[PDB]
């Protein structure tokens, strides 16, 4: 039943496996240094986190 | 061994080399020998995003800067000397790292 | 919904232990950062969470992919009128004090 | 841009609904009308079920899900 | 007001439904009965069928259990309480199991005590 048909052959690249910890999103994921936002939370957040533009 | 390091840890300057003088203070107070504060290359985060939330207009770009300085102080002095110099009310964003290596 | 008796029993004396607790919508996937390894499938422990905070009697607040809780008494009186478990057995949660 | 236009094959679909009689005919019976009687199913020799996992009976491969066991002489 | 086997019964039928558990089904109930995992099963005759009622009883009686000849188990079907959802709802109930302890496992009870006295005497 159900594990005749879970895990059968790996999904090695997930990308729904990805979502953006503020708002669960899809698309613009920022997975560098695991921030794991979308560009747009991580613009929002930018600050608090410790980015700050300087050039 | 009796060679124990500090790492200092901060993304500014102002602090940690506030917390560098203050423990070299410290540790020339008492009658002990420092290797002086070495400077890591102070590694810089950048993320480089697009400014439009949609794919609208200018294509204009935000470039975030965080940079993050290292220094590391080398002293000789058992683990009780070290527990009290930390327990100093620090100032915030200093990270500090003591291992007995 | 889907939801077996069983495990409404389970979720229940879950709800009757904790009381004040923090979660995160998870459906699909099979392990569980904080609330697995409690003997019972994740996705029926997970839907009837869902059943008890969406019901339509106790209000919930969704932001930052996470779950934080305010039982109501009426929630507490519907247990008790369906159950009848009277809250003389006081919850463990106030030590501390 | 056009719509998917899913239409062309089963209009309308009936649902599927099995007529388990409730009386023990077809399932189960005595044929001996006493207090002992002989039992319709071959014993099951494994030992990895219940002891009262009774097979059912198809035209070959007894279909249990639990362990599609087929019986083979080797 | 009065104490009978009516009484107790209706309660501890609808606390069986409410623990959820219950032999569902054609299956699962006749294997259970032959497995010996409970230890009290009620069953009811209300139709022509003289075959079932002779082999239910030779299984309770290969099991050492007494049948109990209940009338009127409409009168259990009224006195017991059938609310269910909403303002409407009959679940009549003909099949009476009580999985791990006759009686219940949520509360103590002498019902069970002098039910298995009266059984053995």
């Amino acid at each position: 039943g159900h594990q005749q048909l879970y895990w059968s052959h790996p999904r090695k690249f997930g990308q729904g496996s990805r979502s953006c910890r503020v708002c669960s999103n899809r698309h613009g994921l920022i997975r560098k240094y695991g921030l794991n936002m979308c560009r747009q939370c991580f613009r929002q957040y930018a600050k608090d986190i410790g980015f700050i533009k300087l050039d | 061994i009796h060679r124990i390091r500090i790492t200092l840890t901060s993304r500014n300057v102002k602090s940690l080399e506030k917390v560098c003088a203050d423990l070299i203070r410290g540790a020339k107070e008492k009658n002990l020998k420092v290797k002086g504060p070495v400077r890591m290359p102070t590694k810089t985060l950048r993320i480089t995003t697009r400014k439009t939330p949609c794919g609208e207009g200018s294509k204009t770009w935000d470039r975030f800067q965080m940079r993050i300085h290292k220094r590391l102080i080398d002293l000789h002095s058992p683990s009780e000397i070290v527990k009290q110099i930390t327990s100093i009310s620090i100032e915030p964003g200093v990270e500090v790292e003591v291992t007995i290596a | 919904m889907l939801m077996p008796k069983k495990n409404r029993i389970a979720i229940y004396e879950l709800l009757f232990k904790e009381g004040v607790m923090v979660a995160k919508k998870d459906v699909h996937m099979p392990k569980h950062p904080e609330l697995a390894d409690k003997n019972v499938p994740n996705l029926h422990v997970m839907k009837a969470m869902q059943s008890l905070k969406s019901r339509g009697y106790v209000k919930e607040q969704f932001a930052w992919r996470h779950f934080y809780w305010y039982l109501t008494n009426e929630g507490i009186q519907y247990l008790r009128d369906y159950l009848h478990l009277p809250p003389e057995i006081v919850p463990a949660t106030l030590r501390r004090s | 841009k056009k719509r998917k236009k899913k239409s062309y094959t089963t209009p309308k679909k009936n649902k599927h609904k099995r007529k388990k009689v409730k009386l023990a005919v077809l399932k189960y019976y005595k044929v001996d009308e006493n207090g002992k009687i002989s039992r319709l199913r071959r014993e099951c020799p494994s030992d990895e079920c219940g002891a009262g996992v009774f097979m059912a009976s198809h035209f070959d491969r007894h279909y249990c899900g639990k362990c599609c066991l087929t019986y083979c002489f080797n | 007001g009065v104490m009978d086997v009516n009484t107790a019964l209706q309660e501890v039928l609808k606390t069986a439904l409410i623990h959820d558990g219950l032999a569902r089904g054609i299956r699962e109930a006749a294997k259970a009965l032959d497995k010996r995992q409970a230890h009290l099963c009620v069953l009811a005759s209300n139709c022509d069928e003289p075959m079932y009622v002779k082999l239910v009883e030779a299984l309770c009686a290969e099991h050492q259990i007494n049948l109990i000849k209940v009338d009127d188990n409409k009168k259990l079907g009224e006195w017991v309480g059938l609310c269910k959802i909403d303002r409407e709802g009959k679940p009549r109930k003909v099949v009476g199991c009580s999985c791990v302890v006759v009686k219940d496992y949520g509360k103590e009870s002498q019902a069970k005590d002098v039910i298995e006295e009266y059984f053995k005497c």
